[PDB]
């Protein structure tokens, strides 16, 4: 869980 | 070979009182006039004292009295004494060695001391890390700190370019500093990178681990 | 107390131009016993201290760019830089010892011209520890642009920011942006955005995200 990351 | 190093700078309070001092090396130190000279962080340069061959010591009418210009040719060393400082001494000081051999003009200058003259307490500083293509672009911030002087480095000064160290800005008497950096995707995760920053007047040095943000919530 | 002034405190030369600074004086610096000026020149590239540029008004210091050169004389002085490179990007001042209380001059800056750039944007949500010790803030870079002017963005309320100066090597700007906040008010919205309005961009270019809890 972390809405896009990359 | 021809070096001048400031020192002792850092912050006191209003009326308190200071000594630079300026290490020289690589010419006969006492052949040459010396001085110095802040700036104010309006950014205009001041010239404060200067100090001929002969122990004859000059100083500027704002700071007459109060600061005292000093030689060592014993240890070549300079020193400027700073004795009930006003606000408009907060300035960026340089110690400068004569041009030539006759006068005081300043050919050859150190890399300068900063000196904050204010009330609020000398606090630490707080590094916070960055994280999220191509190219990926990591970050680091710093928060909350007073006197001015720290230094942000990236993997112990190892990074080139990419680079891009802001200056800090003030507010509620915390400064707040922050920089970035720029990479390939390849070239990241795998390879480590660490946000140092030195804060030397509180006497810490921090460093501070780039990792990618982690798929933990509750 | 002689006083310095300089002409021009801005400028904006693009590169292989001619430039030149004046400085007036007050007073004059020259003595007819040995007929020498005494007025000197300095550079001072942001970041560094001052180098010695120009010294006796004419004398070039050893190890100074040939393409510099001062004339003038008296009480009314000047610097010349016939073909401009990058690396020149700073401020002058110039120096009298003429007399003692040293006076510099004003200070002349001078931006350069390069074509037109676009900001390249990453933006950074608060850090894992900043929000444990209270407080948050999000952070967009707007990096390496020709146009210093340009407005950078929803209530925008408690921001800070900072400009670099003008990269010597590329001749390029870049900003910060410090969306502070605290924890709990980070948590209670979901609007986070930071869109640019450049001379390049009216049609303009963005980098946000939602939040990382959502």
């Amino acid at each position: 869980p972390i809405y896009d990351i990359n | 070979e021809v070096q001048l190093q400031e020192s002792g700078g850092g912050l006191v309070k209003p009326g308190g009182s200071l000594k630079l001092s300026c290490a020289a090396s690589g010419f006969t130190f006492s052949t040459y006039a010396m001085s110095w000279v802040r700036q104010t962080p309006e950014k205009r340069l001041e010239w404060v004292a200067s100090i001929s061959t002969g122990d004859n010591t000059y100083y500027t009418d704002s700071v007459r009295g109060r600061f005292t210009i000093s030689r060592d040719n014993a240890r070549n060393i300079l020193y400027l004494q700073m004795s009930s400082l006003r606000s408009e001494d907060t300035a960026m000081y340089f110690c400068t060695r004569g041009r030539g051999d006759r006068g005081d003009l300043f050919g050859y200058w150190g890399q300068g001391t900063l000196v904050t003259v204010s009330s609020a307490k000398t606090t630490a500083p707080s590094v916070y890390p960055l994280a999220p293509g191509s190219s990926v672009t990591l970050g680091c911030l710093v928060k909350g700190y007073f006197p001015e002087p720290v230094t942000l480095t990236w993997n112990s000064g190892s990074l080139s370019s990419g680079v891009h160290t802001f200056p800090a800005v003030l507010q509620s008497d915390l400064y707040t500093l922050s920089s970035s950096v720029t990479v390939t995707s390849s070239t990241w995760p795998s390879q480590s990178i660490t946000c140092n920053v030195a804060h030397p007047a509180s006497s810490t040095k921090v460093d501070k681990k780039i990792e990618p943000r982690g798929p933990t919530i509750k | 107390d002689i006083v310095m002034s300089q002409s021009p405190s801005s400028l904006a030369v693009s590169v292989g131009e001619k430039v030149t600074m004046s400085c007036k004086s007050s007073q004059s610096l020259l003595y007819r016993g040995n007929q020498m000026n005494y007025l000197a020149w300095y550079q001072q590239k942001p970041g560094q201290s001052p180098k010695l540029l120009i010294y006796w008004a004419s004398t070039r210091e050893s190890g100074v760019p040939d393409r510099f050169t001062g004339s003038g004389s008296g009480t009314e002085f000047t610097l010349t830089i016939s073909s401009v490179k990058a690396e020149d990007l700073t401020v002058y001042y110039c120096q009298q010892y003429y007399t003692y209380p040293r006076t510099f001059g004003g200070g002349t800056k001078l931006e350069i011209k390069r074509a037109d750039a676009a900001p390249t944007v990453s933006i950074f949500p608060p850090s894992s520890e900043q929000l444990t010790s209270g407080g948050a803030s999000v952070v967009c870079f707007l990096n390496n642009f020709y146009p210093k002017d340009i407005n950078v963005k929803e209530r925008q309320n408690g921001v800070l920011n900072s400009w670099t100066d003008q990269d010597s090597k590329d001749s390029t700007y870049s900003m910060s942006s410090t969306l502070t906040l605290t924890k709990d008010e980070y948590e209670r919205h979901n609007s986070y955005t930071c869109e640019a309005t450049h001379k390049t961009s009216t049609s303009p270019i963005v980098k946000s995200f939602n939040r990382g809890e959502c």
